[PDB]
């Protein structure tokens, strides 16, 4: 997949993160958007575990 | 054929009524101007009053002529003679033509320019990739140089390369057509907002999109099941008759310009067996224009990666 | 409890028990991605009554109605916003109806309620009673109009000219839009609709006792709503008054003009003689080269920046009066050191709000070396460049295109006061599309 952006982005994210759940912390933090990282630019389907808790 | 001499060095044409005098002129020993601001169906009648015009001894100028998407009404043209090569020594000149989509320059017809180069500016919808063909076919292959035909505004908003839609399946009756096409995924699936389907009665194949708009327009929306490739019912068509059909994708030509791709079918001809609205340009666009960006913001904000 | 600094809730309903003690949230609330959809009606939070910032719900796939969660949620002050919106309710794939039936004021932002697959009871509730400026609301794409059959019981309910309708108003099939009669005028009211103290916002446990308010239409202090903070008490986080015992003991602060604040504003600075002294510049940072601006949320990040050492983009598709806020955040910007660009900003009539902008240094440029650029601004009738006020471009070209309502004489007058003729073609500042339809 070259790019992913909409509902299918939150679906593929829920699929990869599964039941571990998403990480979140207060912006306290960097101003770089996942969408620029994976919809405009060519996305990496192995990165999107990096958003999940561990 | 008949030669015409006209009293001005240049006959301006402002209207059908002023073209009317040239009706049945074939060889026009003068310059021409076209300055056609507004008016209905005009191109259909200008082919009658001028389409036989094939040899222009002067220059030819077109200006402000926002009425004209297509030059197809100058059917046959063969010669422009350069006897009045302009400043820069130009003999064909089109300027500020804020709707010009298509020259006559097409597989069916060649041209000759005897002398005097070509000029183009502020033609926002005439793709800069189209004219490269026209200047070669006209024989002026390398006479022009960079600034003589600017690249900046000409065709600046035009969809100058389109993906191809495939007709997947077709069906017909003695008065109906049903037709389908592959699920066009644009690169970012929100970018598509709808499909437009055009059809017209076209008993001979010598047809193009730009035939004046005589194209019946149909608006059809992608069914929300992403497993269904789209299709339409076309109904109440003439029996025992050929119809022509083609499809253009509707896409948000913003954010990325030419990386918003645009898509078009080839033309399809069908023999049958023996409404439009004004504002939907925006009033639909609005509801993806101002929803896609909010989604992109929400996704940028809500997710944050671990270290 | 006065919870904070802000609540982000995701993954599971079982984390939601963190709300069991909160009654005011000094921050946003997020409820996100609760994909299990299962626990549903195991949870309640009647303690909660005011949210000082926006509320975001996203894909909470299990939930029928928020009135099961937040029956009393009475004010959403909106002191921060989420893309102009103070409430967002998005892709609630099972949400039938809002509830929130006690909700009685939204004190700043608009609403965006969108895509909700099953949401009845949209706009059968007078948003002009609950908030000003209904024209900023954006209710779109939900369950389409004819499919619901929105009702109140017996419909026998509280009513109004719902816009140019005349109808019963209904939060949900069980509950009217509980409303305080016009006899109250500007006042709120208690149960039995008796009009309360003019510092109450929303309901009130007893009539016209200042202690009785639920929430305060100006400030809260020591259990009483008050129109302004007492002597020696500082306004904090836009709803409560505090003293040095708090503001000194917020984790890494300063005090100024009776605000308690994270830093001294423009024209004031730390004096180390004592850390309270914001003694009489302010620089915004960068990380993207392109600090795009699109909403009050992205503009609020500039609030009181004097020197913006980056490049702007402006993109304001919608928003009836947003310039009134953008002046408040951005009008203090005297310098942009990069380029500037404007795009598709169909809401702007004028740059007037860029109040004190002096300079555009063009340290960084567009392709084509444009240090300023203006495209497709279908309503920008006016530049802020009235000759009273200077604007100096210290390098590089201008560009202008497709500004249909902007008279060329105006952009030429700018060419005069910027003195900047010797840098552009016919195209870059053309008549042939800029102002072509200007009245
Ligand atoms: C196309 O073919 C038809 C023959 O059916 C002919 O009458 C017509 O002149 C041709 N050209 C155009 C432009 O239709
Ligand atoms: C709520 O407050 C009570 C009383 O102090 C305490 O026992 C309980 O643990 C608190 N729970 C949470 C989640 O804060
Ligand atoms: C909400 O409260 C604010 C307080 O400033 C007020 O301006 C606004 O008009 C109120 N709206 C309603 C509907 O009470
Ligand atoms: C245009 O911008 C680039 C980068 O700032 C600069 O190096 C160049 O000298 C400028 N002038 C041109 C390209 O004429």
């Amino acid at each position: 997949s070259e790019t992913l952006c909409g509902g299918e982005l939150v679906d593929t994210l829920q699929f990869v993160c599964g039941d571990r759940g998403f990480y979140f912390s207060r912006p306290a933090r960097r101003s770089r958007g996942i969408v620029e990282e994976c919809c405009f630019r060519s996305c990496d389907l192995a990165l999107l575990e990096t958003y999940c808790a561990t | 054929p008949k030669v015409c001499e006209e009293e001005k060095k240049t006959k301006t044409i402002d209207s059908v009524t002023s073209a009317q005098m040239l009706q049945g002129c074939t060889i026009f020993k003068g310059n021409l101007l076209i300055n056609i601001r507004r008016g209905n169906n005009i191109a259909s009648e200008l082919e009658n009053f001028m389409g036989l015009i094939e040899v222009v001894t002067g220059y030819v100028k077109i200006r402000h002529s926002h009425a004209l998407v297509s030059l197809s009404f100058l059917k046959n043209l063969r010669l422009i003679l350069g006897e009045e090569q302009l400043e820069g020594n130009y003999s064909f000149y089109v300027l500020d033509n804020q709707n010009l989509q298509q020259l006559w320059d097409w597989d069916h017809r060649n041209l000759t320019i005897k002398a005097g180069k070509m000029y183009f500016a502020f033609n926002p919808k005439l793709c800069v990739s189209e004219i490269y063909r026209m200047e070669e076919v006209t024989g002026t292959k390398g006479r022009q140089s960079k600034g003589d035909i600017n690249t900046r505004n000409n065709g600046e908003r035009a969809s100058c390369e389109s993906d191809v839609l495939h007709f997947t399946s077709t069906t017909t009756s003695k008065n109906r057509i049903i037709i389908t096409w592959h699920r066009y995924r644009p690169p970012d699936y929100r970018d598509l907002i709808s499909f437009t389907v055009y059809y017209k009665e076209a008993p001979f194949k010598n047809v193009t999109e730009y035939d004046g708009q005589s194209w019946n327009m149909v608006d059809v929306d992608l069914p929300p099941n992403k497993d269904v490739e789209p299709g339409i019912l076309l109904h109440g068509l003439k029996p025992w008759t050929q119809y022509a059909v083609y499809v253009k994708a509707v896409t948000l030509t913003m954010v990325e310009n030419d990386h918003i791709r645009g898509a078009k079918s080839e033309i399809l001809y069908i023999r049958t067996n023996a409404p439009k609205t004004e504002a939907e340009k925006q009033a639909e666009k609005e509801e993806a224009e101002y929803r896609k960006v909010f989604e992109n913001f929400l996704h940028n904000s809500i997710f944050v990666p671990r270290p």
